[PDB]
Order: structure tokens, then C-alpha cells, then sequence
């Protein structure tokens, strides 16, 4: 019908899938054991989206976890929401890649490769009319920025037309925790440009940024990252499964976000965010949600889009509500803050209204937007990457695995290309 | 599954290797017979112990190491010990002579010798093995047989296993104080060597601990042993992230990767925090920001080399116990935000982060208090040359007159491997200049 | 001898998979026909015949024991990153300098990797 | 307590000893025959009816 | 049709029941073999402990 | 007590010890073994 | 009425049937001792495909149990199902082969044919219309490979016209265990190759991989293994004994399979082998019956059919299912992988129902392909009996029998005749 097979790649992967997917079991009811337990009709109507039948009313995700550790799995399949999975689909080798993107990208990555095409190809052919696939890794890793990109190259080949997110996460400059982090995320995004329909730039350290100030916690776990990002990934789909006012979908929002080809990197944006205390004195309102939106502070990413240009901008909203104050409210921060929006395209925003709220909420809503001030990162990583690279550092362990050396030179030209091609669209 | 396979050589590795197996048995809670303080076998349990435990038909666990040494007291009293039953006998293997401060009677005469049966015995340990992780080898420059013999080890290793980690924990020879005369003819004969066939390397000396022992926890009289903990608590927060889960778990390979920037230099410094009594620790508000402070301080570093006179090129970083990543980013930005800690050029980011969530445990008779966090760090800094320099001024100082060359020429090693071994390692020194060499215009 | 191919189920015998923790036998992953039947080769008790041609080297295998060896045994594991121009050349040298240990069976083959 | 299929079978044989083997069927008087009717099983134990 | 979605949820049922117990005499078969070993393990110790003596 | 699931609404445990990660995947012989994950995250 | 004479040769073919009676008599209900307590009035009506009637509302199994050794048929008197056969049956020797194919033809076994000729006669004259017989036995053996092999060149010129199925054993290459098991195959191949009218080829080294991969079973004995391969056997004729919407035969499976006389060699499958884990995530459907089907890993032979053209496919379904559904799922692997079927035979599948299920479950079929990868393994065999066979290895035992050297140049001509004439078909243009 319009089906999503749920990829997934490395610790990162597994740790905001294991989120992922335990959220969307509450939206649609879905208890420990894997049977249904909700009570609204609609909670079960669309749920062969991402569910699969089986037999006994249990519903089995269309998942894919892949890592070469198998460690990682533990730690997941011991969870609350860790039994659901079947275990055939779990894919995974003997020895990892140790951050290094060659180890998964080449030589490792290619006995796991013919598995990981099968598990997905048994799951693709189950479904009648696949809407698309769905990748989540880091580019800071060695299995999820590795061969997680050989998994996009060769599905790309099979399955051109359908439609490959990738909610990837980009390192940040400020703090980083894997040294050769330059080679794996310059390496990664060149592969992106070429393979890739839509892209989100989510960035751990602007989590911790929004933690901090906003929600104020004193100690968040990373188990409260991922809700951040778990958040995002249902309100991009939340219109395919439930009913709305003006309906979207996955494809409505991507042709309607890329102007061209190369631009496919989008800044994500989640509304409600309140402290404890802070709902006491709030006003459960739309202008309040566009308000509390558009400030920079809310962004998941590590750039501010007050110093580039808004190129095209996606809000979806999420609640029962009147489209007389959506459509004024779009138009009065159209108007106001002019100079951040590109003038050659107007009416820059897309809406869309699914009218059935996120369980024990009333209103939400949710932002996909394309800016030139993202550039602010390719440009920050590309000068990490070309000081590691003029001395030829942490070069014998890349250089060992057989690659040559002018795929450096050409993900650096790629990555380069990007932002001149970027930038001019600032300037025209 | 996870593996590493243990190779302790020497005196140095046997007693070293006694404080590991001690808190590694404690730690996951097998008893010092074997079997767990129950029946427990209704079935399959906690299996965490595979990484350095093997099951067995009687429901007993042996530990996957190899004591060698090449004379037998120090053995036999490994087995005559309190664990005398938890090691198989034929893992713990002894000559009647041992090489006695001699590299060339511990690699040509009296090592060969016991080379076949050794490895014959790792073969069987690798086979009864699933995922094999790392060769974790613990060592001496200085005596004979933990120079000499684990040199020959790793060399033919290389040839038996041409993938596989092979990490080498050293004791390095102090600056001022030694053990030895003879001792610079085995380090600069070691290094030489295994150079093109080691993966990374630990040294740490004896001095440096003894004085973080006398300055933190107030031992004014310290043992091998109080040391031998110190180790011990080194590679257990090493291998935490292989044994249990954690918020970021890290692998051998990861830290072998993310340390090394060039082939021929691998020689990390350690460095654990905190280390304090439980009088220092009563008073003392322990976090995230004190504890990565200390890790900085060369007045804590488990080598006599103070980092102020070099420049980093990587640091993995091993935090342990109720650490959080929102306090581990404000932690590294307060670090970073620092001149008196210096940084390579071509190195903007240059840290690993690795997050463990069960705090050390603590061995009863020890020094440490039990504490709620920790961190360990491997930082490959430059400011090491200058040990290099300094061991090849006594060994040039010894070599001028040829003085103890005729107790190494004669057993089957000509005088032309010493001075090819100091031009070596002559090289390196130059090496080790131009990485900390800055190209700035 | 030989060791063939398990073709789908080969990835449960490659040499990792069946613990073997060292670098392994080649696994001939094609096979080839031949038309018509066989000639005889040998003689009665396996003695070669005089018109066939017959290979050198020993009949007793290469194995190289522990006073076999050589006295430095280069790595296997060689990356040519950094490294100048001469001391490129001299590592070659190295590793060129007993083809011995090359062709025993027991004996190492290094993988070299890059250029200086 | 399982139906009949293929997977739906265990060993009994764990913890059983003396897998002895009796000499049913033999040649007497220039004749293959069934020899003796009354011959226990494997394990010397006896066989049904 | 009410008729034949019963019929379906009676074979679901059915399967499932039979894994169940499949998994249960599997975990009863390896008790029984642990026990085999530990019998193996103790005459072994009766003819160690005549060895040493 | 039963809060809903929002972002950042999520109380856990200061007290608990052991964190023992046991292995469910394994291999055995050339295969790739899943075992029943029974005993969680430090043996509850 | 429509009969069949299972025969039986060697270790292989005593221990396979051994179980493969006993599963025919859960499906029909019948006891150890023999007698009829199913309830089902279809358990009993076409019973005497296999059954012979007794006195005393009895059974008796056609069956010819053979071995040059009388070692087996002590095991196969002592097992669960022991007495079920007829002591007449139990034919056998003094001294075996020990894994010698000479001795099993020419020397030893020639003592033994006219034994076993007159029980198999006697059998075959009981039974009015009989369709055919079913022959089960290794090729890596001495008995079973070898005079297992007389017994069907004599058979065939007593009855040319009636089908001869084995359901042979092949040896495997990653693991073997008989060392002059090239010698015994390449030389049993080509008595298969004049006299059969049906081969399935069945490799231990495969059955020990679905075990552990489709059901994950830590110690899956000889037995699990034979009942694995009598799964097979009952469900090729299944169609046969019980009524179905569409039925089928062994002789209507054998004209649609066979597109030359030269090749009857396939490659079978069961479809519901489902894990311990797995049935709880899992929905008995027909989609996924013929996806687990196709998947190549569900092969029970050491050749992998994506490396060959498929010639013709057939699929024996047991259960009562829709059958939109049977022919649309069959059209879609059709057409989704287009090249790995032949392009001169349109609709490469045949189609098959069988109303009752096997008991104790709902839904399966059986899989039956004739494919091109087979001839992976006759050269694989050929040139493994060539490198033995140039310098003359273990050759003294077979020619000191009396056999000259050339059949085996014969036997290796016709046989690499057949992987040069089976790749010509797989290089062809519509
Ligand atoms: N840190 C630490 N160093 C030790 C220990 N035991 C020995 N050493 C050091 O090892 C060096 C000499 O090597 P040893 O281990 O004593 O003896 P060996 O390695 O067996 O060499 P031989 O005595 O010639 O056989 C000395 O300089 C000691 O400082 C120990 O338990 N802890
Ligand atoms: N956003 C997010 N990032 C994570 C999480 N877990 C790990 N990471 C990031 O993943 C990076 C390391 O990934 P890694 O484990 O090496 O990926 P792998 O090699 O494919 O398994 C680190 O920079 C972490 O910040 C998570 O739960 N959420
Ligand atoms: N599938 C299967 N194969 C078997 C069994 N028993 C023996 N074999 C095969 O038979 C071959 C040896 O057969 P053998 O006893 O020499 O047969 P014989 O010479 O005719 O009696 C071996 O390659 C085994 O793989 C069994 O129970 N099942
Ligand atoms: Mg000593």
C-alpha cells in the first residue's frame, strides 16, 4: 500500500531505533509482547505502514538492525521494547571497524553486505507498493557512517524511484569524541550528495544545548536524546498514517523542498518544548507554537539560519485546528523577518495538517527547513579535514586497506563544490 | 563474542598477571576455585564473564591467559597459591634457567627453546576462541625473559596471526632510579624490534607510581603489589566497555585507531583519576570537571615525562561509573579552552570518549576508596622524546668502551644488531621532531 | 585436498567462521570441465613415467621450525604512508631478502600498501 | 508431547549407557534366518510384545 | 466469513502452543544433560582422589 | 504516576548496580545463534 | 491400483526408510504393531498404494529392505518401528564392500541379486497395476552405490515401462567421509544416467545447514536428518494417495520435468521448516510459503540454482489453500527474476494441490526443480576422480576384482558427455 522498511546501522542506529521504535508502539498501542491494546479504531488502521502481520494479533516491526558488533544488540534486545523484533532480521559479523570508514566501507562491510541485501529484499517484496526505505546512523562512527553508505549505493541500483531518508547525525565541532571523525563524515557526505532523496542534519551537541536551557534537566541521558530525535522521525510520517485536513506524505514534502538536486539537507525543528514549571504558564496556542519554532534555539542543528538565507521551509502540524490562524500566522513571519527569506521563490512555506494529536498532548507540530546557513558546517568540517590532510595523519590505517589516495582529493573537491554551488543560490 | 587472550611474560607479567586475574574474579564473582557460590545451572545466565572466563562440562570457568617465565619460583608460587585451582596446569609454563638480565640468552639460546609450546598453547586458547578481539601482552624492557622472549613472541606472533591486536603494556625503565646495570642494552634492543611488529604500547615506570602512591594515598611505604593494583584497575577500565554495557562502549580496535597517527610511532601514556584514600576522598567533592583536571596534571602522569614540554596528538578518554555526556562536553570545552595544554597543528579534534556505567569495583586490602566515578586516559603526547634521548645517552655512555658486550656476543647476537638498533632508534627520535615540528607561516 | 566450494553455504566455512583465527587455504570458487576420458600418468605404486613432465621442489612440503626461521622476520602488515623514498626502498629490501619464508608453507606473505 | 514433524524430535538417548547390539538374523543350516524370536533390543532391553 | 477468521485464529493458536512446548523440552533436555556431566564429573573425582591416594 | 510519553519526561534509578550485559547473539559451529533473552541488564 | 515397492540398499537406504515408514504410518495411522486406529475414514482408502493386507486386519510395508551386511538390520529391528516388516523382506549376506563399488557389483552382490530378484517379483506380482518402484541409497558407499545399482539395470529390463525414483545420496565436497568416494560416484552416475527414470539429488552437507539455519537446532542428530529427507519422499506421492483439487502423480511430475531423456536430476525443498523462534513471529500464508520456497538456501543439494537457468519447477502443495493465490505468487517469481528460468519453455512451473495436509499441521508444499546448476557437481566429481585417477590411486583394489581399467574412461566420457550437453542448453537462444 504505502509501506516503510526501517533501516539501521551501528550503536547510534541502534540506540535511536530502539527509541524510535518504542514511541510509535504507544501511538498505535502496541504493548511488550507485541499484541494491540489500544482503544480507538483508528490506532489500528494504517499500521502495515510500518508493522508486518503475524499470526495470534501480533505485529512485528519492519526493521533491519545491522552493526558489526554484535554487542550492541544486547543492550537492545534486553530492553522493555527489545522482544518485539524478530530475530531473523538482526544481521551482524564477528569484528567491527573501530571507528575507521574504510574498515567498514571496503573490506569488513563486504561479508556483511550479502545478508543485509537479503533481509531487505525478503522484507521489500512483502509489502505490495513500498512507499520507501528510512536509514538512521552517525558519520562519526566506523559500521553506521561505513558500510552504512555501501547499503545506500547498491539500493539506490535496485530500487531507484522509491524514496531513501536518512535521519544521519553530523559531528560537532565543539565537542568531538572520535579523532578521525574528518575522514569518516568527509568521506560519508560525498556519498550522501550522489545517493541520497532527503537528509537531516540532527546534531547531539545542539540536544545538549536544548536540554539545558529549555527543558532544564538536570541529568539527561542519552535515552533522552533520542526521544528528541524519535520525536521528529513520527511527525514526518504522522500525516501517512492518520487522517488530516490537508494531507501530506513523505514525497509531497520532498518534491516540495528540493530545488535541485544537490540540496537535500534540512534542518528538523520539534515545537512543544516546555520545562516542568514552564506549562503552568504557558497558552496552549498556535501563535505560541510558531513562536516557540522559529526561535534558533529550538533548532537540532549546529548552525543559526540568521546568518544564511531560508531557501524553502516544510511545517506539519499535529492537532485538531483552525487553518484561518496557520495560514496568517505563516504569513505574518513571512513578511516580518523578509531579509531571511530567499526572494526569487515566494510563498517559500509548505503546510499540512494531521488532525490526530501525539498521545497525552493536545497540539504539536513539526519543521523541515532548507537554508544556505547550513553551508556553516560542510565549511567548518572541510577545514578539519584539510589540516588532518596536508600531513598525511592517520593515513596508514585508510591507506592499508587498499584504497588509493585520490578518493580524499575528490570527496574534498565534492565537499568543496557543495558550498560554491551553495553559496551562490545566497547570492543571486 | 568479546576476547582477549592474556600473554604475561616475566616476573613482572606473573605478578601482574596475579592482581589482573584477582580483580577480574572478584569483579564478575567467580570464587577462587572456579565455580560460582551456588548451583545455578537451571540455565543459561549472566555469560558477561566470556571475555576472560571459559566454561567448562563441570560448570567451572578457566581464565584465558598464559603465565610464562623462564625460572619457576615465581610460578611455582602461582601454584601453590590460594587460587591454585582456578588455573589449568598446562597454561602456566616455566624453564629450569632463566635468561638473568641477558636479551641475547632470552632470544637466541634459552628462548628458542620454549617458543613451540607456547604458541602451541595460545593455538589451542585461539581455538577454543569465537571472536577474537586482542593478544593483551604485559611485559619488562628490563629482564631477560620479558625482553628477549616477548620480543621472539611477538615477532613469530606476527607471522602466526597477521591481523590480530597484539596491545603491549611495558615497563619502561625509570629515569634515576633501576633494578639494573645491563638494562639499556634490553630496551634499546627491544624497541628496535618490535617497532615494525607491535600494534600499541602502555609504558608506564615504576617511579612515577611510586610517587603517586607516596603523594595521593598517603602508603609512605609501598609494595609491587599496592603498584600491581594500580595496573590491574588500568586494564580493567580498559576492557569495562567489552565486559558490560555502557552509554558509549569502545572496542580495542576503536582506541588502537583512534591514538596511532603514524606507523612507526605507538607509545600512549596512561593515566588514571582519582586516585585518593578514603581520608582524601572523605572531604573531597568528586566530578566530572575535578577528575578530568587531575587527568591533565603531570603530576599525576604514571611516566616521568611532563606533557608541557610537548604537544598532544590524541587522547582516548575512558570515563567509568555515574558519569554524565552533558558534564563529559563541558568537561572537554574547559580543557580545550587552555593554552598550558597545547595541541598539534593538523589535530582540531583530537579526543575519543568512551562511557562505562558500572563504577571499579574494589578489592578488599587494597589503597583506592570506592568512588562513584572515574576516568582513564591514553594520551599520545611528544613529550616523550625526551626519555628516548636520555636512554640513548646511557646507552651510548655504556657503548663507548664496549663494556658487557662480551656477555651478549658470545651467545649467538653479533655487536653490528647494537649500533644498527641505536641508528634505529635515532631515527625515531628525528621522527618524533619533525611530527612536533608546527607548519605555521 | 582441495578445498571447494560450498557456493550458498560457503560463508559457513569461511576460515573465520569455523575458528580458525590465522590466515587460511585458498578456496577455488570455479570449477571447469574436461571432455573425453583421462590418460594414465603414473606408473604401478604411483611411479611418475619417464615422458611426463614432473615439478620441482621438495616432496616433503616447506615447513620452517623454530631454528629454521629466520633470525628477523619482517611483518606482514606494511604501509607505505610517510615513509621516504630509501627507507621504502630498504623495507622492501626486508621483506624481499628470504624468499624462503615466502615459499614455506607455514611461512608468511605480507600485504605492502601505498607508495612513499 | 509433541505432533509428529520434522524438528518436533528429542534424543532419548541422553543419559542412557550400554548401547549394546544383539545378534538378530544369522545363517543356520545353509539358510538366512531370523534367528531366535526372543532376543532383547539395543541395551540388552527388551523389545515390544 | 466470521466463520474462516475463527478458523485462521484456531491454527494461530495451535502453532503457538506447540512452540511452547518444544521450548520447554528443550530446556528440560539440556538440564538433563547438565546433570549427565555432573554425574561423569563426580565418579571422576571418587578414581582422582583413589589416584592421588 | 503515569506520565505521559513526551520528550524529556523520564525518571530513572540511582541505586541500581552490577549493569551485566549477558550475550544473547552468539555463533556456534559456522552459524549465527540468537539465544531467548531472558536475565536483563544486570540479572533482574 | 496404483502400487509402489519401496526398495532399500545399504546403510543409507536402511536407516532413511526406517524412518520414512514410520511417517507414512503416522499419516495413515497405524501402530507399531500394524493395525489401523486412525480415525479419519480417508486415513484408510488408498492405502494400499504401500500396504499390503495381512490376516487379522493387519499391514505389511512393500518393502525389500537390503545390505550386503546383516549390521543394520539389527538397528532397524531394535528401533520404535522394528517389527512392523515382514522378516521375508530382510535380505543380506556375509561379507560386505567396505566401501568398495566393485565388490558390491561384480563379486559380492552378483550372490546376492537373485535373492532380492525373487522377493521384489514376489511383491510385484501381489499388486495388479503396480505404478513403479522407489529405490533410497548413498553413492559414497559400497552396497547402496553398488549393487544398488545392478538391482535397477536388472529391474529396468524386467519392467521397462513402469518409474524408477531414488532418491540418492550424493557426497559432498567441503566434507567427506569415504576416501575413494569419487571412485564409487563417478562410476554409480553413469548407471543412473542409462537406467532412471527420476533422480533427486539430497547432500548431507546441505541438510546439516537448514537444521541450524531454518529450524536452530543445537544437535540435530542422523535421525532429525533422515526425517527431513522422508518429509520429502511423502510428499512427492502425497497427491497420489489422498484426493486434492488438482491432483497429481509421480508419472505426471515425471513427463513434465524431464525435457530430454538425458536429464532427471533435481534439486527438492520443503517449504514449512519453521525455527523454534519463529513461530511466534510468524503468518501461515501463502506468499510466505513460496517465499521460503525459492530462497536457494532451502535447497537440499550443493548447487546453487542462481548460478543456473531453471529448465522446469514444480510445486507439490499439501492443504486446502485458494488457489488465485497459488497462481498469482507462482506468476510473480516467473516473471520478477526473469533470467534465471529458460526463454524457449514459457511457464516454467507446474502446479500441484493436494487437499489434506500432513498431520499435525495446516499448510506446505514440496519443491521439485530440474536446473542447470547441477552440473556443478559432475564436474566437481569429475575432475575429483580424474586427480585420483591419474596416478592410479586406489585402483589395485578395484581392478584386482576383475574389472579392467576402461570402464572408467567410460564412465568419466559419459559423464562429462552430459556437463558439456547440459551447458549447451543453458547458452541457449530463443
Ligand atoms: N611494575 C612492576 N615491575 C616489575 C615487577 N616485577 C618486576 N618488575 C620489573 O621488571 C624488571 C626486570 O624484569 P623481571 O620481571 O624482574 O625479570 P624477568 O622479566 O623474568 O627477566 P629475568 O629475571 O632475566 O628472567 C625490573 O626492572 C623490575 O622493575 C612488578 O611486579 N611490577
Ligand atoms: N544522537 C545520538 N547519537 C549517538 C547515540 N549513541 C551514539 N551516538 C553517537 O555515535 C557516535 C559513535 O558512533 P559509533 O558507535 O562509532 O557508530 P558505529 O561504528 O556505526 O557503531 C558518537 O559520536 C555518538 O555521539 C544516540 O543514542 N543518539
Ligand atoms: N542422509 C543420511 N545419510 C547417511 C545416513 N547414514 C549414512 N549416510 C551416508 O551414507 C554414506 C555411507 O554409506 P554406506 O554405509 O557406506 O552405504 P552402503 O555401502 O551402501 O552400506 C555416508 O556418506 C553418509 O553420508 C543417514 O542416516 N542419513
Ligand atoms: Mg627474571
Amino acid at each position: 500500500m504505502r509501506e516503510i522498511v526501517h533501516l539501521q546501522a551501528g550503536q547510534c542506529g541502534n540506540q535511536i531505533g530502539a527509541k524510535f521504535w518504542e514511541v510509535i508502539s504507544d501511538e498505535h498501542g502496541i504493548d511488550p509482547t507485541g499484541t494491540y491494546h489500544g482503544d480507538s479504531d483508528l490506532q489500528l488502521e494504517r499500521i502495515n505502514v510500518y508493522y508486518n502481520e503475524a499470526t495470534g494479533g501480533k505485529y512485528v516491526p519492519r526493521a533491519v538492525l545491522v552493526d558489526l558488533e554484535p554487542g550492541t544488540m544486547d543492550s537492545v534486545r534486553s530492553g522493555p521494547f527489545g522482544q518485539i523484533f524478530r530475530p531473523d532480521n538482526f544481521v551482524f559479523g564477528q569484528s567491527g571497524a573501530g571507528n575507521n570508514w574504510a574498515k567498514g566501507h571496503y573490506t569488513e562491510g563486504a561479508e556483511l553486505v550479502d545478508s543485509v541485501l537479503d533481509v531487505v529484499r525478503k522484507e521489500a517484496e512483502s509489502c505490495d507498493c513500498l512507499q520507501g526505505f528510512q536509514l538512521t546512523h552517525s558519520l562519526g562512527g566506523g559500521t553506521g557512517s561505513g558500510m552504512g553508505t555501501l547499503l545506500i549505493s547498491k539500493i539506490r541500483e535496485e530500487y531507484p524511484d522509491r524514496i531513501m531518508n536518512t535521519f544521519s547525525v553530523v559531528p560537532s565541532p565543539k565537542v568531538s569524541d572520535t579523532v578521525v571523525e574528518p575522514y569518516n563524515a568527509t568521506l560519508s557526505v560525498h556519498q550522501l550528495v550522489e545517493n541520497t532523496d532527503e537528509t537531516y542534519c540532527i546534531d547531539n551537541e545542539a540536544l545538549y544545548d536544548i536540554c539545558f536551557r529549555t527543558l532544564k534537566l538536570t541529568t539527561p541521558t542519552y535515552g533522552d536524546l533520542n526521544h528528541l530525535v524519535s520525536a521528529t522521525m513520527s511527525g514526518v510520517t504522522t500525516c501517512l498514517r492518520f487522517p488530516g485536513q490537508l494531507n501530506a506524505d513523505l514525497r509531497k514534502l520532498a518534491v516540495n523542498m528540493v530545488p535541485f538536486p544537490r540540496l537535500h539537507f534540512f534542518m528538523p525543528g520539534f515545537a512543544p518544548l516546555t520545562s516542568r514549571g514552564s506549562q503552568q504558564y504557558r497558552a496552549l496556542t498556535v501563535p505560541e507554537l510558531t513562536q516557540q519554532m522559529f526561535d534558533a534555539k529550538n533548532m537540532m542543528a549546529a548552525c543559526d539560519p540568521r546568518h544564511g538565507r531560508y531557501l524553502t521551509v516544510a511545517a506539519v502540524f499535529r492537532g485538531r485546528m483552525s487553518m484561518k490562524e496557520v495560514d496568517e500566522q505563516m504569513l505574518n513571519v513571512q513578511n516580518k523577518n523578509s531579509s531571511y527569506f530567499v526572494e526569487w521563490i515566494p510563498n517559500n512555506v509548505k503546510t499540512a495538517v494531521c488532525d490526530i494529536p501525539p498521545r497525552g498532548l493536545k497540539m504539536s507540530a513539526t519543521f523541515i527547513g532548507n537554508s544556505t546557513a547550513i553551508q556553516e558546517l560542510f565549511k567548518r568540517i572541510s577545514e578539519q579535514f584539510t589540516a588532518m590532510f596536508r600531513r598525511k595523519a592517520f593515513l596508514h590505517w585508510y591507506t592499508g586497506e587498499g584504497m588509493d589516495e585520490m578518493e580524499f582529493t575528490e570527496a574534498e573537491s565534492n565537499m568543496n563544490d557543495l558550498v560554491s554551488e551553495y553559496q551562490q543560490y545566497q547570492d543571486a | 563474542m568479546r576476547e582477549c587472550i592474556s600473554i604475561h611474560v616475566g616476573q613482572a607479567g606473573v605478578q601482574i598477571g596475579n592482581a589482573c586475574w584477582e580483580l577480574y574474579c572478584l569483579e564478575h564473582g567467580i570464587q577462587p576455585d572456579g565455580q560460582m557460590p551456588s548451583d545455578k545451572t537451571i540455565g543459561g545466565g549472566d555469560d558477561s564473564f566470556n571475555t576472560f572466563f571459559s566454561e567448562t562440562g563441570a560448570g567451572k570457568h578457566v581464565p584465558r591467559a598464559v603465565f610464562v617465565d623462564l625460572e619457576p619460583t615465581v610460578v611455582d608460587e602461582v601454584r601453590t597459591g590460594t587460587y591454585r585451582q582456578l588455573f589449568h596446569p598446562e597454561q602456566l609454563i616455566t624453564g629450569k634457567e632463566d635468561a638473568a638480565n641477558n636479551y641475547a640468552r632470552g632470544h637466541y639460546t634459552i628462548g628458542k627453546e620454549i617458543v613451540d609450546l607456547v604458541l602451541d598453547r595460545i593455538r589451542k586458547l585461539a581455538d577454543l576462541c569465537t571472536g577474537l578481539q586482542g593478544f593483551l601482552i604485559f611485559h619488562s624492557f628490563g629482564g631477560g625473559t620479558g625482553s628477549g622472549f616477548a620480543s621472539l613472541l611477538m615477532e613469530r606472533l606476527s607471522v602466526d596471526y597477521g591481523k590480530k591486536s597484539k596491545l603491549e603494556f611495558a615497563i619502561y625503565p625509570a629515569p634515576q632510579v633501576s633494578t639494573a646495570v645491563v638494562e639499556p642494552y634490553n630496551s634499546i634492543l627491544t624497541t628496535h624490534t618490535t617497532l615494525e611488529h607491535s600494534d600499541c604500547a602502555f609504558m608506564v615506570d615504576n617511579e612515577a607510581i611510586y610517587d603517586i602512591c607516596r603523594r595521593n594515598l598517603d602508603i609512605e611505604r609501598p609494595t609491587y603489589t599496592n603498584l600491581n593494583r594500580l595496573i590491574g584497575q588500568i586494564v580493567s577500565s580498559i576492557t569495562a566497555s567489552l565486559r558490560f554495557d555502557g552509554a558509549l562502549n569502545v572496542d580495542l580496535t576503536e582506541f588502537q585507531t583512534n591514538l596511532v597517527p603514524y606507523p612507526r610511532i605507538h607509545f600512549p601514556l596512561a593515566t588514571y583519576a582519582p586516585v585518593i584514600s578514603a581520608e582524601k576522598a572523605y572531604h573531597e567533592q568528586l566530578s566530572v570537571a575535578e577528575i578530568t583536571n587531575a587527568c591533565f596534571e603531570p603530576a599525576n602522569q604514571m611516566v616521568k615525562c611532563d606533557p608541557r614540554h610537548g604537544k598532544y596528538m590524541a587522547c582516548c578518554m575512558l570515563y567509568r561509573g555515574d558519569v554524565v555526556p552533558k558534564d563529559v562536553n563541558a568537561a572537554i570545552a574547559t580543557i580545550k579552552t587552555k593554552r598550558t595544554i597545547q595541541f598539534v597543528d593538523w589535530c582540531p579534534t583530537g579526543f575519543k570518549v568512551g562511557i562505562n556505567y558500572q563504577p571499579p569495583t574494589v578489592v578488599p586490602g587494597g589503597d583506592l576508596a570506592k568512588v562513584q566515578r572515574a576516568v582513564c586516559m591514553l594520551s599520545n603526547t611528544t613529550a616523550i622524546a625526551e626519555a628516548w634521548a636520555r636512554l640513548d645517552h646511557k646507552f651510548d655512555l655504556m657503548y663507548a668502551k664496549r663494556a658487557f658486550v662480551h656477555w651478549y656476543v658470545g651467545e649467538g647476537m653479533e655487536e653490528g644488531e647494537f649500533s644498527e638498533a641505536r641508528e634505529d632508534l635515532a631515527a625515531l627520535e628525528k621522527d618524533y621532531e619533525e611530527v612536533g615540528v608546527d607548519s605555521v607561516e | 585436498a582441495t578445498n571447494y566450494s560450498a557456493n550458498q553455504y560457503e560463508k559457513a566455512y569461511l576460515p573465520t567462521y569455523l575458528q580458525n583465527w590465522s590466515p587460511a587455504r585458498p578456496t577455488k570458487e570455479k570449477i571447469a570441465a574436461h571432455e573425453g576420458y583421462t590418460q594414465i600418468i603414473a606408473n604401478d605404486r604411483g611411479h611418475l613415467l619417464p615422458s611426463v613432465p614432473r615439478s620441482k621442489a621438495s616432496p616433503w612440503g616447506s615447513f620452517m621450525g623454530t631454528w629454521q626461521m629466520p633470525l628477523k622476520i619482517p611483518p606482514a602488515k606494511v604501509t607505505l604512508t610517510a615513509r621516504t623514498t630509501t627507507a621504502a626502498d630498504n623495507l622492501t629490501k626486508w621483506i624481499h631478502k628470504n624468499p624462503d619464508l615466502l615459499n614455506a608453507c607455514n611461512g608468511l606473505r605480507p600485504e605492502i600498501s601505498g607508495k612513499p | 508431547a509433541l505432533p509428529f514433524l520434522p524438528g518436533n524430535s528429542f534424543n532419548r538417548n541422553i543419559g542412557k549407557e550400554r548401547f549394546h547390539k544383539s545378534q538378530h538374523w544369522g545363517f543356520c543350516n545353509n539358510v538366512r534366518m531370523l534367528v531366535s524370536e526372543n532376543k532383547p533390543g539395543v541395551g540388552g532391553d527388551l523389545l515390544y510384545g | 466469513e466470521a466463520i474462516e477468521r475463527n478458523k485462521d485464529i484456531a491454527y494461530g493458536t495451535k502453532h503457538a502452543h506447540y512452540d511452547l512446548v518444544a521450548q520447554m523440552l528443550e530446556k528440560e533436555e539440556a538440564e538433563r544433560a547438565y546433570r549427565l556431566s555432573k554425574r561423569v564429573q563426580d565418579f571422576r573425582e571418587q578414581r582422582q582422589q583413589q589416584y592421588k591416594n | 504516576h503515569g506520565l505521559p510519553f513526551l520528550p524529556g519526561s523520564s525518571f530513572t534509578d540511582s541505586t541500581k548496580t552490577a549493569f551485566h550485559r549477558s550475550q544473547t547473539l552468539n555463533y556456534r559451529n559456522g552459524y549465527a545463534v540468537v539465544r531467548r533473552p531472558t536475565m536483563g541488564i544486570g540479572g533482574d
